[PDB]
């Protein structure tokens, strides 16, 4: 129920294989402590592409307060950032810039596609748009929407936190196994199918 | 006579003046639904006509638009000169409150026009875009390089034989050699951009990743110490191909793409497109539709102005009004979600009306917003806008007069801070804006950053007044016109009448058939003047969709106004323009 | 003639009515009850315009443009307020009883009534009362019936009865309860009943075979193609969705098959969607069937073909010109054998010699309708070349047409034409072994064996011209009928002689050639039409080669140790046991085919070829016109494992791998140029269609409409990433909507008809130069040969009369439009329409054998005893037994053969 990824510099320059979860009880507790610290302090790269970035900085404001999750520092440097939110369209002139900024980020790093443009190109199936940011960089969380509302971005933040909290990474670069192990978690569609199909009645659209 | 009727405008005094000056056989008058006199001028007389219009007793002082059209696939070209391509020039005389559209016909092999930059400096970027997207060469241009697409691009995207969709092309593969080659193309070289370089002129790179809400873009700066001796903006990093999608989507299905032209505008962006399509369809919307569209336009205008003022204050250095202004944006978003069901891109305007009726309880939410807003605005002024540090950062920074605003096509608050009282809602009224009592604020004559910001505050207050008038006087009636081309028809008649079901079936599947004509609508957007110029060839898709945006003009006006200033002055000027890069590139 | 429409002057034809003249000018007038092929009746009252007496007139009067001639100096208005109001009122009256059915209607998005409701501007309903309803009928497996949607425009009855000559469809009832259908539930008996799905402007008659896997018109990927189910070569528009051939529409060709197809072409396409088709190359290794891709298939096939001492190739008339030529280049000209029998090849080459050397013009399918007398010798036209039978019916009604023309009645006023010419008709004389479907309009029918039909033709030619060989032994009654035929044919300005190779007799073709030569020698404008068997029978005959029997002897003698069979099952052209033994003896059998045939069990290699829906190519129809068919869809778009290529691509890659050990596939224009360079008789196929570099102002031609949907969801279950659009390097069409399909585009190949405001098949009016005429820039297709300057000589081989010998039964051929074709029986929707396999017997022969109707009798052919039930055929001559050709187990080469020990089982 895990995937093993090791990188060695077409993009992405990684190869993944399905592997059994390896997990002493002290090493496991240290791994959960490291994962807890990584998931409760996630610093996003302040990267503005399009309208989805306007919704992201709406999520950062007072009526939403994304600071409650410890994800508010909003670094302008990719070295100091933990999370790349592709919040906008992957234009062909901007795609090498996105690749360069993602390369300049440091491990551990995670990617959230925010919006239909970053997911698959969205409505812009046009000559000057890369059809999704997963064509050239690996994505951890996808948010459908055009735009997603700010609480959808927070929901993806919680999904990323839950994905980090059960993934395995080396504690030190001199001791252990240096490959990155990511959990193959259950899809949210199959998890929410029980509560979504049973919905019967909704409020009529003629009211407030 | 309805306002959508086809007119040749032979009663315009400019037509008689051109008859007396150049002769009757020199040009062809075209009857359109654009509302403007369209004159097909021969190519060798184009600069003469431009000089004559610039030297009129009430001169045509502003080049509103300049672009091209591929006429090869156009079947209904009756009463028109023979052409494979054409170049159109939209020129505005503010003193007459009139405008004229010159058109130059071009063959497929001889695709060269004399340049228009000696008369209007905005023709630089307009002709660069026309060369980039249509391949039309302009003789005498200082630098005719691509402005939207990279320099290593093959073909011109807006030609009719160029495939539109990315799925037509190969999927995007990023290899090591491809990444190196595209990173080499984005590198700046002083000689190619016409910098015209002293052993001290350093070069500065601003973008293309941009820590602000208004898009991602580059500015390359030539510096003597800290002084900006020259600069040229690099745009096209936000190009979405929206006009090519206008040729690719039907009339009804293009409205979501019209939403994302200026993504802080929403229904303000939807308004000129649906007005131009209703001109093409011969649809006069009822008064309730006009009041609803005015109300939503003013709501989104207050949203955009709140974001602009908050972003300007944040760029000065005070970071709290962005939190409070986004709370006010959340109140506006509550009302907009209640009415349309979406926050930023409602796509709620329709050909002939709006998608739904107003929900029960809209007046309550509008009342809460109208009670909430003015105290918050006064707190914004007292906390940040009257701060002397903000005034020192803003007043006197990147200032220009009426002549520089007129020659560069600057509209909106930047034009009106020069003292020129020119708002579309009062000069060329649209969508029943003549029934609303509101004032147009103007400046003293100098367009500082602070003057533009205070003007946008004043238009926020006037939009609050318009919203109060909309709340007090909303007519009872239909939310959709009774025209046969109202797309889509009212939903319940579609659900129980077979003829209405047929109309809806054909309008949402194949599209509604607009008769072959040309239409034009310009509106006062949240950031200036936004216009749609729509050419229909009689089909269910647009033959040509031309979207004129003011942010293009303001980004082109940047090097003339920021020259000889500091880099922080450039940051303040960027924060005080009220642009977005989707508006620039689209 | 000069007309003035809305103040604008137009030059039109004064013989036309105002509706077709105004539609030819590009003006839009709504209409329901008028059809270009059917004429004007003035029923629906939808085409109303306002006519003025003179130029200075303001009142005017509402007239009907279909019923008003477009005479010189006419003044009309379409956009007049009263005319617009009346047209909207007519649409409203039609909409009072219409069901709320558009989402669940197969005509939705393809509906003429929808287009005319939108065009008239009627979108508000104020009728508040009830709507009339009708029960539906079961009209068979092909046509679905829904009478609630009818607007009582009488197009169906007019087409089916006046044009198609059918009998079982009619109008019943009264004032507003008019019902259109059969008198009782049952299958529609017309061979052209499938055209009702395009004739009906509503969804009353619908394609049930399409209604099974239904998709809308905007979701279809269309191509211009040629129907492969017989030799006529009707132009079709196959439309595909989700990797299966969904529908066949009539593609307008004003020279061939203008508005109408037959039922075999319209509903016999189901073999393409069979699940047992080969989709990958398969190699047999003992009991193992290894699936390969194309490269290792070519490598292995190249090694086994290079190790062989002599390779032979057996073509087929099913395959295109390019594929047969590629096989001929792979195996050599001397080692290339046509896949047909020796007798079939002899009849086909004689028909070709008559067509391109007899000095007599061969009419096109549309040109057949302008002939003054028709003699059909041997060919059951309705069951083999059905559209020729429809054109024969039109030529027969030409006498009523000219009788009405003699009374100054316009040619579009069809009711007056049919009233004047009540039952008078042009002479039609049909010969067969039994009754035909042309017997209701034939002046005479001769039910006789093929030798007797040939003798009748020879006697007709001798009586027309005494230089022709005479026939001795003609009965006085037969001589009187011959005199009647001769007196009819001699007095005809344009006689037409129709024969073919399906009769199984060389002497029938010789007699038809003699009749045509005798009519030509008298100065008449005689035309001759030969009906071949398969789609590219004429092309295979022009290319030539040995027969199937010679290839079988080459396999059996051991001189050929490798055989490549291209798209041929080989059991329809020879006995199955001999073919199986000869193929089992050969150490290498390679079958290049798109259908799972019976000889693939013995095949060492099977190449998954493409059908007409997945391939481009050229086919030569029965008149010698080369026609290019284009690929409809990429098979590998959905199933990425599917390796299914064109047959000429397979064989050219095989030839390249055999010669130089490298795999080069081809481009299609390279194969076309190779055909033109090597075979000068097939040099006309270059000009059949323009090459792959042809563009309309720089862009390609679109295969699918501009509102094509689902592009980011059609393949989303396989992969969420959108794949590369399929590239078409072979032709000028693209597998996308990013192309040109303008009605004014300078081209001849139209994949589908669509215009803004015209979503129905009435957009072909926008795609024509004048409505009902040709395509605007010429119809596609080019005749391979012109008429020769000098003709043939008289065939002196007059056969002896048919003598019924004891113990031997002459096999009289019976053809069926549903069942005789090789590929159409594979279509699962045909098995309900395919007849049961009987055998026909004379009453005297049945009484001599002591058998009744329905009992089973067994006969042995080539040492194979098979049993069949019996019908009693009254018209069948004694000494003959009637077998249905092309059926399950009955090969078409059995026609004209003899039978032994035919006795009751
Ligand atoms: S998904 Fe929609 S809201 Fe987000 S960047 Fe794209 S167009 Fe803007
Ligand atoms: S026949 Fe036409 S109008 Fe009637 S239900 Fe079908 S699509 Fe609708
Ligand atoms: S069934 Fe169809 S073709 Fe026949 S009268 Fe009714 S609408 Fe016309
Ligand atoms: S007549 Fe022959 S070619 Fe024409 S549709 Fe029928 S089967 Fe096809
Ligand atoms: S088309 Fe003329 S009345 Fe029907
Ligand atoms: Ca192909």
């Amino acid at each position: 129920d895990y995937t093993l990824t090791r990188i060695d510099p077409r993009y992405p320059l990684q190869k993944q294989e399905i592997v059994t979860d390896p997990l002493n009880v002290f090493m496991g507790k240290l791994n959960d402590m490291v994962n807890w610290g990584r998931k409760n302090s996630i610093w996003p790269y302040n990267f503005g592409l399009s309208c989805c970035y306007v919704e992201m900085v709406t999520s950062f404001t007072a009526v939403h307060d994304v600071a409650r999750f410890g994800a508010e520092v909003l670094r302008a440097s990719p070295r100091q950032a933990d999370l790349m939110v592709v919040a906008g369209t992957c234009f062909t002139k901007m795609a090498p810039v996105i690749q360069r900024l993602y390369d300049q980020m440091l491990e551990p790093k995670w990617v959230i596609s925010m919006g239909a443009c970053a997911n698959s190109g969205g409505m812009y199936d046009i000559y000057s748009v890369v059809q999704g940011v997963d064509k050239f960089i690996p994505v951890d969380v996808y948010i459908p929407g055009c735009p997603p509302r700010p609480e959808a971005y927070m929901q993806a933040l919680m999904l990323l936190q839950e994905s980090i909290g059960k993934e395995r990474r080396p504690l030190s670069w001199v001791v252990g196994d240096q490959g990155v192990y990511r959990a193959n978690m259950q899809s949210e569609r199959e998890r929410k199918r029980g509560e979504r199909i049973a919905v019967t009645n909704l409020r009529t659209p003629d009211e407030i | 006579e309805p306002a959508w009727q086809t007119r040749d405008h032979l009663d315009d005094p400019v037509i008689g003046e051109l008859r007396n000056r150049f002769g009757p056989d020199a040009f062809t008058v075209q009857a359109t639904r654009t509302g403007v006199p369209v004159v097909w001028i021969k190519r060798e007389q184009l600069l003469e006509v431009g000089d004559f219009l610039k030297k009129l007793p009430k001169p045509y002082v502003m080049l509103f638009d300049l672009h091209g059209m591929d006429e090869r696939l156009r079947t209904h070209r009756e009463g028109l000169p023979a052409a494979d391509f054409s170049v159109f020039y939209h020129l505005i005389s503010i003193d007459r409150n009139r405008d004229i559209m010159l058109k130059v016909a071009l063959a497929e092999n001889d695709l060269h026009v004399p340049t228009f930059t000696k008369l209007f400096p905005n023709a630089n970027w307009y002709e660069r875009e026309t060369w980039d997207l249509f391949g039309i060469t302009f003789d005498g241009h200082p630098n005719l390089r691509r402005i939207m697409m990279p320099q290593t691009w093959k073909g011109h995207p807006l030609r009719k034989d160029y495939p539109a969709r990315a799925t037509e092309f190969s999927p995007f593969e990023l290899t090591k050699a491809k990444q190196d080659l595209e990173m080499e193309a984005l590198t700046f070289k002083p000689e190619e951009w016409g910098m015209k370089r002293n052993e001290d002129f350093m070069f500065l790179n601003l973008g293309p990743n941009h820590p602000s809400a208004h898009g991602a873009f580059r500015i390359v700066l030539q510096l003597d110490g800290e002084e900006i001796v020259d600069c040229v903006p690099d745009i096209g990093y936000h190009h979405r191909g929206a006009e090519k999608m206008g040729e690719r989507q039907s009339w009804h299905s293009y409205i979501p793409y019209t939403d994302r032209i200026e993504y802080l505008g929403g229904c303000v962006n939807e308004m000129p497109y649906v007005l131009a399509v209703e001109k093409l369809a011969g649809i006069t919307v009822p008064d309730r539709v006009n009041v609803i569209r005015v109300m939503l336009s003013e709501l989104f205008r207050i949203n955009s102005h709140l974001l602009y003022i908050s972003t300007f204050i944040q760029d000065v250095g005070a970071m709290t009004p962005v939190f409070f202004a986004f709370t006010d944006r959340q109140k506006i978003y509550d009302l907009v979600e209640a009415i349309t069901g979406f926050r930023m891109h409602p796509a709620w305007f329709r050909i002939g009306g709006v998608a739904h009726d107003l929900p029960r309880g809209w007046d309550r939410l509008l009342r809460e917003f109208l009670d909430w807003m003015p105290k918050r605005l006064a707190s914004y002024e007292k906390a940040a806008l009257q701060n002397t540090i903000l005034k020192g950062r803003s007043q006197g920074v990147a200032a220009y007069g009426a002549k520089e605003a007129l020659e560069w096509g600057t509209t909106g608050a930047g034009l009106r801070a020069t003292g020129i009282d020119f708002d579309v809602r009062k000069a060329r009224p649209y969508s029943g804006y003549e029934n609303f009592d509101f004032e147009i604020p103007v400046g003293g004559g100098v367009s500082d950053c602070y003057t533009r910001v205070m003007l946008k505050v004043e238009e926020l207050r006037q939009s609050l007044r318009i919203l109060e008038q909309c709340l007090n006087n909303m007519p009872e009636g239909p939310f959709k016109a009774d025209h046969p081309l109202t797309t889509p028809p009212p939903k319940e008649r579609t659900l129980q009448h077979i003829e209405t079901l047929i109309t809806h079936f054909l309008q949402v599947s194949w599209g509604p058939v607009m008769p072959a004509n040309e239409s034009f609508q310009m509106i006062e957007a949240t950031k200036g003047i936004n216009s749609y110029y729509l050419t229909s060839d009689g089909s269910t898709m647009s033959y040509r969709t031309r979207i004129r945006t003011p942010s293009y003009a303001h980004l082109q006006q940047i090097p003339a106004a920021i020259r000889g200033s500091l880099v922080s002055d450039l940051i303040v000027y960027l924060g005080s323009i009220d642009f977005v890069m989707s508006d620039v590139d689209r | 003639a000069t007309i003035h429409v809305d103040g604008k002057e137009y030059e039109v034809n004064g013989a036309d009515n105002l509706l077709e003249a105004c539609l030819s000018l590009g003006l839009d007038i709504p209409y329901f009850c008028w059809h270009p092929a059917l004429g004007s009746v003035g029923a629906c009252r939808q085409c109303a315009v306002k006519q003025y007496q003179n130029a200075e007139d303001t009142r005017g009067r509402l007239v009907m443009s279909c019923m008003t001639p477009a005479s010189d100096g006419t003044f009309i208005s379409i956009d007049d307020e009263e005319a617009k109001q009346f047209r909207e009122s007519v649409v409203e009256w039609l909409m009072t009883n219409h069901p709320h059915d558009c989402p669940v209607c197969e005509e939705g998005g393809n509906c003429h009534l929808q287009d005319m409701t939108v065009m008239t501007g009627h979108s508000f309903r104020r009728y508040r009362f009830t709507k009339r309803t009708h029960r539906n009928q079961d009209l068979g497996p092909f046509i679905s019936h829904e009478m609630n949607r009818c607007i009582a425009c009488y197009r169906c009855v007019r087409y089916y009865k006046d044009y198609a000559g059918g009998t079982d469809l009619g109008v019943y009832g009264a004032h507003d309860n008019v019902y259109f259908g059969r008198p009782e539930d049952g299958t529609l008996e017309s061979e052209f009943s499938g055209n009702l799905v395009e004739i009906c402007p509503t969804g009353v008659f619908t394609d049930k075979t399409h209604s099974e896997r239904y998709n809308r018109k905007w979701d279809m990927q269309f191509a211009p193609s040629i129907c492969q189910q017989c030799s006529i070569g009707c132009n079709i528009s196959p439309g595909e969705r989700y990797g299966e051939l969904r529908r066949i529409e009539n593609r307008y060709n004003g020279t061939v098959n203008h508005y109408f197809l037959c039922d075999r072409g319209r509903f016999g396409y189901g073999y393409v969607n069979l699940k047992d088709r080969p989709r990958q190359p398969v190699q047999r290794r003992g009991d193992d069937f290894i699936t390969l891709n194309a490269e290792q298939a070519m490598q292995g096939a190249a090694d086994i073909l290079r190790q062989s001492k002599k390779v032979i190739g057996i073509g087929s008339p099913r395959a295109s010109v390019e594929s047969n030529f590629a096989l001929r280049e792979l195996v050599g000209e001397e080692n290339f054998y046509t896949g047909i029998a020796h007798g079939e090849q002899e009849r086909l080459q004689l028909a070709l010699k008559v067509l391109r050397e007899g000095g007599i013009y061969t009419p096109a399918l549309r040109e057949i309708e302008s002939y003054d007398a028709v003699l059909v010798l041997g060919e059951d036209v309705t069951q083999t070349g059905a559209r020729v039978a429809l054109a024969v019916r039109q030529a027969v009604k030409g006498k009523a047409r000219e009788m009405a023309a003699a009374q100054k009645v316009a040619d579009w006023q069809i009711a007056a034409i049919l009233n004047i010419g009540q039952r008078a008709k042009h002479p039609l004389f049909v010969t067969n072994v039994d009754d035909t479907r042309l017997d209701d309009i034939a002046a005479w029918t001769y039910r006789a064996p093929v030798e007797d039909q040939a003798r009748l033709g020879f006697a007709i030619a001798h009586a027309l011209d005494n230089s022709a060989p005479a026939v001795d032994g003609i009965e006085p009654e037969l001589q009187s009928k011959i005199d009647v035929i001769v007196q009819a044919l001699a007095g005809a300005k344009k006689p037409l002689i129709i024969s073919g190779t399906n009769a199984g007799s060389l002497e029938v073709i010789q007699a038809a050639a003699n009749v045509a030569k005798a009519l030509k020698g008298r100065g008449a404008d005689v035309g001759i039409t030969m009906i071949a068997r398969s789609v590219n029978s004429m092309g295979l005959g022009i290319m030539g080669g040995g027969s199937l029997e010679e290839a079988l002897t080459e396999l059996e003698t051991g001189r050929a140790d490798a055989v490549v069979v291209l798209e041929n099952d080989l059991h329809r052209h020879a006995s199955a046991t001999r073919v199986n033994a000869a193929l089992a003896k050969a150490p290498l059998v390679m079958v290049v085919d798109h259908q799972r045939t019976a000889i693939m069990e013995n095949a060492h290699l099977v190449l998954s070829a493409a059908s007409f829906a997945e391939s481009d190519g050229t086919v030569i129809n029965n008149e010698g016109r080369a026609q290019r068919f284009f690929q409809v869809y990429d098979p590998a778009y959905y199933d990425s494992k599917t390796v299914m290529l064109e047959s000429w691509r397979w064989l050219h890659s095989l030839h390249s791998t055999l010669l130089s050990r490298e795999v080069d596939w081809t481009q299609l224009d390279h194969v076309i140029d190779a055909v033109v360079a090597k075979i000068p008789e097939l040099a006309g196929i270059k000009d059949a269609a323009p090459d792959a570099t042809f563009r309309i102002r720089g862009q390609k031609l679109a295969r699918e409409p501009h509102r094509y949907s689902g592009r980011t969801a059609m393949r989303a279950n396989i992969s969420v990433h959108e794949p590369r659009q399929p590239q078409d390097i072979d032709t000028m069409f693209t597998f996308s909507m990013e192309g040109n399909n303008q009605p004014t585009a300078h081209r001849s190949q139209v994949p589908f008809a669509w215009a803004p405001g015209w979503n129905s098949p009435q957009a072909w009016n926008k795609f024509q130069d004048e409505v009902g005429g040709k395509l605007r820039f010429g119809d596609p297709g080019v005749r391979l040969f012109e008429t020769s300057e000098n003709g043939l000589d008289y065939f002196t081989s007059v056969p002896a009369r048919f003598q019924p010998q004891d113990g031997k039964w002459r096999i009289a051929p019976y053809y069926h439009l549903f069942g005789s074709d090789e590929l159409s029986q594979r279509a699962p929707v045909f098995q309900s329409r395919m007849p049961q396999p009987y055998i026909k017997l004379n009453p005297a022969d049945a009484a001599k054998l002591g058998v009744n109707a329905g009992t089973r009798v067994s006969f042995s052919y080539d040492g194979n005893t098979v049993t069949l039930p019996v019908e009693i055929a009254e018209g069948l001559t004694a000494g003959q037994v009637g077998l249905p050709m092309g059926m399950s187990g009955i090969a078409p080469v059995l026609a004209g053969a003899h039978l032994e020990d035919l006795k009751e089982a």
